[PDB]
């Protein structure tokens, strides 16, 4: 998934502009990701890892 | 995922820190007391935090590090955990239990 | 549900360290997870399975601890205490 452009990208719009994409059409290893603790806050409702 | 394993009063015990690929210098340690819990003192293993005495000291450098007491005292007493970094995240291993 | 809490008084929460210890009777130290407040650090023990994790409020210096799945293993009584100074 393009998670790598995502994350270095250099300009962000305001708060009232959220940007909203769909992720589909690729695989990710989201245990190595949320095994880290670089993100401050990690809360997940409705789903169990 | 990435498996690790690791094999095996007054006598010589030594203990080895293993790491799923080479870590370099980028290593921590730790220091446990009867009633405590355990600190960061030194990070990069170049910067002395204040207040952390100096006779706390390692050599070496690769893949294979020793850990050696000088005087083993009774208040002395601790288990070392053994912590590594990079630039993806941190892994953990089991351990040993005294 | 089963709430506990431990807060100081009378001294800076954000300026004391506060460490949290778990031993069940016959066994020894297990840690679990220390904060920083300066930047979120959480550091994990060395036999972690996500089981539970700590969270502060700066807001109201209380800090909470919940459970994802609650099993034998919880029922133990917790040590808190004001930390060494800085």
């Amino acid at each position: 998934c393009p998670f790598g452009e995502v994350f270095n990208a250099t300009r962000f719009a305001s708060v009232y502009a959220w940007n909203r994409k769909r992720i589909s059409n690729c695989v990710a290893d989201y245990s190595v990701l949320y095994n880290s603790a670089s993100f401050s806050t990690f809360k997940c409702y409705g789903v169990s890892p | 995922d990435i498996v690790m394993t690791q094999s095996p009063v007054g006598d010589r015990v030594t203990i080895t820190c293993q790491a799923s690929q080479d870590i370099s210098n980028y290593l921590n340690w730790y220091q446990q007391k009867s009633g405590k819990a355990p600190k960061l003192l030194i990070y990069d293993a170049s910067n002395l935090e204040t207040g952390v005495p100096s006779r706390f000291s390692g050599s070496g450098s690769g893949t294979d590090f020793t850990f050696t007491i000088s005087s083993l005292q009774p208040e002395d007493i601790a288990t070392y955990y053994c912590q590594q970094y990079d630039s993806l995240g941190f892994t953990f291993g089991p351990g040993t239990k005294v | 549900s089963l709430r506990i809490s431990c807060k100081g008084s009378g001294y800076s929460f954000t300026n004391y360290w506060i460490s949290w210890v778990r031993q069940m009777p016959g066994k020894g130290l297990e840690w679990m997870g220390r904060i920083d407040p300066s930047d979120s650090y959480i550091n994990y023990s060395p036999s972690f399975q996500g089981h539970a994790t700590i969270s502060a409020d700066k807001s109201i210096s209380t800090a909470y601890l919940q459970w994802g799945s609650l099993k034998a293993s919880d029922t133990a009584m917790y040590y808190c205490a004001r930390g060494r100074n800085y």
